[PDB]
């Protein structure tokens, strides 16, 4: 499942995010639909990002 | 451009109400007529106060039989005393016919309009005022000129749709054609409530005044007469009926104007009877001696 | 467009969401006015775990782990 996108409650339960992966959550998952901060483990090597876009049209 | 056009449910006070039912019922078959007074207020809210009746023209209702010396003159007597308010329409009894309105009536709701554009016209049914009903229904010209352009919607904006649709054919088909038809509320005051409700002086004292005792005697004879010859019925219903198929079990044995159950009320009624009875006769014989 | 859900209340302290008392008692009323229809917006929420990356608050494209079946929650036909 990816980042940004539709996620029914019922989803949310199971959602896990790598643990292997750079993106670890700094606390205990939430585990329920809402900003989660992520720690990212290297800024050296790229991370693509999705620009939020009312910064766009503004 | 304008108002939302909702038709105005026509709030009814109880003295109205009263003096209408009252003067159809004087002049039935006879069509009975009058004038509405009444004050608006709100964009759908007409109080209709009071009305009174204008004496009876041998052409019914007509342009001819408003008859303007006659109203002038009243609306000056009421005046003195201060229940003078607006004319807010005018109401007429049909009896002869079902709720709606006649060519001969469209003509006389105009005149009205010129008033006051939001004026009402009554239709009074007298003659089924016998039953629990009372059949009145209120109604506000459409012009012509709405429906031509097709620009009838704009009458019928946010309402709950609840509309009466009694009544057809030629009626119906002139209603469309002509006016509107809207509910009919009655507002009444708890004040005025109270005053109807109350009954006689002897109403309170009533449960020491009791039945002439040769009456107890029959009515408790009859009761007992009575369910025997029911009971039979039920003996024969309960030799058999433990078959199948519903309905002709029914047939069969006779379930149907069921013994069981006509026998049940009847023999409870009688025995509730009995308890007042007695309750009633101690009551009088200890309390005043 | 199919992303948006009413939720009776917060779902992490389990109490009341303000908003959401004052969409329904508001919605349920229309008979009477009908252009209060509207204040069921209040009620909606979206539903959608958005990771932030804490680094530069952006979005982080990566991808997490549900254990479920798969298709046993398709996105909706279009009808």
């Amino acid at each position: 499942v990816d980042n940004m996108t539709r996620i029914l409650p019922q989803q949310s339960r199971y959602i896990s995010f790598i643990k292997d992966d750079r993106f670890v959550p700094v606390r205990k998952f939430k585990g329920n639909n809402g900003v989660v901060v992520l720690r990212d483990r290297e800024p050296k090597e790229p991370v693509a990002l999705i620009e939020t876009v009312r910064q766009m049209k503004d | 451009t304008g108002r939302d056009d909702t038709k105005e449910t026509v709030y009814i006070s109880s003295i109205a109400l009263l003096k209408m039912l009252k003067h159809g019922r004087a002049g039935v078959p006879m069509e009975v007529m009058g004038l509405m007074l009444g004050e608006f207020v709100d964009d759908y809210t007409v109080n209709v106060v009071d009305v009174f009746a204008m004496p009876q023209s041998g052409t019914g209702v007509s342009v001819e039989a408003v008859d303007d010396v006659f109203q002038a003159k009243m609306m000056d007597m009421l005046k003195q005393t201060g229940r003078d308010q607006m004319v807010v329409g005018w109401y007429h009894s049909h009896p002869g016919f079902g709720c709606w309105l006649s060519s001969v009536d469209v003509n006389t709701q105009k005149s009205f309009e010129q008033l006051n554009s939001r004026a009402v016209a009554v239709v009074v049914d007298p003659i089924q005022s016998v039953k629990g009903k009372v059949v009145i229904d209120a109604f506000r010209l459409i012009d012509t000129g709405a429906l031509i352009n097709n620009l009838e919607p704009r009458q019928t904006t946010s309402n709950t749709g609840l509309l009466n649709k009694a009544n057809i054919q030629a009626l119906i088909h002139g209603l469309n054609r002509h006016y509107y038809s809207l509910n009919i509320d009655y507002h009444k005051t708890a004040k005025e409530t109270k005053m109807l409700m109350n009954l006689h002086k002897e109403q309170w004292q009533s449960g020491l005044k009791m039945y002439d005792y040769e009456e107890k005697e029959e009515s408790n004879l009859a009761a007992t007469k009575s369910m025997v010859k029911i009971a039979e019925q039920y003996s024969k219903r309960i030799e058999e009926e433990k078959e199948l198929t519903e309905e002709e079990l029914k047939t069969r044995y006779v379930g149907r104007q069921d013994p069981k159950k006509h026998l049940s009320e009847t023999a409870d009624e009688t025995l509730e009877n009995n308890i007042v009875s007695v309750l009633t006769a101690g009551v009088n014989s200890v309390a005043i001696k | 467009g199919r992303n948006v859900t009413i939720q009776l209340e917060n779902a992490d302290t389990g109490t009341l969401d303000t908003k959401s008392v004052v969409g329904l008692v508001m919605f349920s009323q229309f008979w009477y006015w009908f252009p209060l229809a509207h204040f069921l917006s209040l009620s909606f929420t979206p539903t959608t775990v958005i990771g932030i990356r804490g680094s530069d608050q952006a979005i982080p494209k990566f991808q997490m782990n549900c254990y479920a079946k798969e298709d046993a929650f398709s996105y909706p036909r279009m009808y």
